[PDB]
């Protein structure tokens, strides 16, 4: 799966 | 004996921790209110607390020297598997051994064994968690050893799904050597080895606490009425 909210928090 | 590189690693991690930990706990006001007395009355409040903590752990992890050199997949893998452990580690700062509870300002924001049970967790997890918090508090760590243990916890090469395990190991080795040298600068032998051996044992206990929380989280989140009360970040980070 994808982690868009995690990626956004990782800049 | 502390090198300039080790002294800079320590200053960065302390700066990162001070930016990602508010000892006033003012942001707790914006969570869903805690209800102490359907039966999981503390699930909404504690879900927002964990969701808030996950954000702070990500911010702290981004400021670890070398973390940004990893690929995005490895940064995600390390954070998905360590977030629960870092939350338990950083919660020790608010843990008081008077009543075996996490005191965060008020009695509204003071959580004990029953409060964790009102979130769906059994004593198969709470009892070892309390034992962990006491043994960690008894170590009387400096803030330097506290932040180094959190960074070493995050940058672990033996996490499932890690691509560049050698790169993660090289970053953890620098943080470990920084930790071992700091302990030697403050404690003569053999107490320095005994302290470092207990710190690594706490990392091993975190893996056991990680497995138990994951087991109970899967049981709770599988029920839609429980996962309805979680946050989108918790479902994304803790879900796999
Ligand atoms: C919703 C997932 C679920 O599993 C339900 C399905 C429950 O999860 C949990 C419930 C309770 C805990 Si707790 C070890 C008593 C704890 C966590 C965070 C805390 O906040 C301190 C600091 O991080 C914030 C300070 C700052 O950054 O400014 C504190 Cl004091 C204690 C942990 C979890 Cl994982």
């Amino acid at each position: 799966k994808n982690h868009p909210m995690l990626m956004n928090l990782l800049k | 004996k502390l090198s300039e590189e080790q002294q800079h690693i320590i200053a960065i991690l302390l700066d990162a921790h001070h930016k990602t930990y508010d000892p006033t706990y003012a942001d707790f006001r914006d969570f869903r209110p805690p209800v102490r007395m359907s039966p999981l009355s503390m699930l909404p409040h504690l879900a927002d607390l964990v969701s808030y903590s996950i954000q702070k752990v990500i911010g702290f992890a981004k400021m670890i020297p070398g973390f940004r050199d990893l690929t995005s997949d490895d940064q995600i893998v390390l954070l998905k598997s360590s977030a629960i452990e870092v939350i338990m580690l950083r919660s020790n700062q608010s843990f008081t051994m008077d009543d075996m509870s996490w005191d965060c300002g008020s009695q509204d924001y003071k959580y004990d064994v029953t409060d964790v049970s009102k979130a769906g967790h059994t004593l198969e997890l709470i009892e070892p968690l309390i034992k962990f918090q006491v043994g960690l508090k008894k170590l009387n760590l400096h803030e330097e050893e506290h932040v180094l243990l959190m960074a070493i916890c995050i940058v672990s090469p033996d996490r499932p799904g890690v691509q560049d395990a050698k790169l993660v190991e090289a970053i953890q080795d620098r943080l470990s050597n920084t930790l071992q040298t700091y302990i030697r600068c403050r404690h003569p032998p053999p107490g320095s080895h005994q302290l470092y051996a207990k710190m690594i044992q706490k990392l091993a206990d975190l893996r056991s606490l990680n497995e138990e929380h994951s087991k109970q989280y899967r049981s709770l989140s599988f029920q839609p009425e429980n996962s309805m009360k979680l946050t989108p970040l918790v479902l994304e980070v803790f879900g796999n």
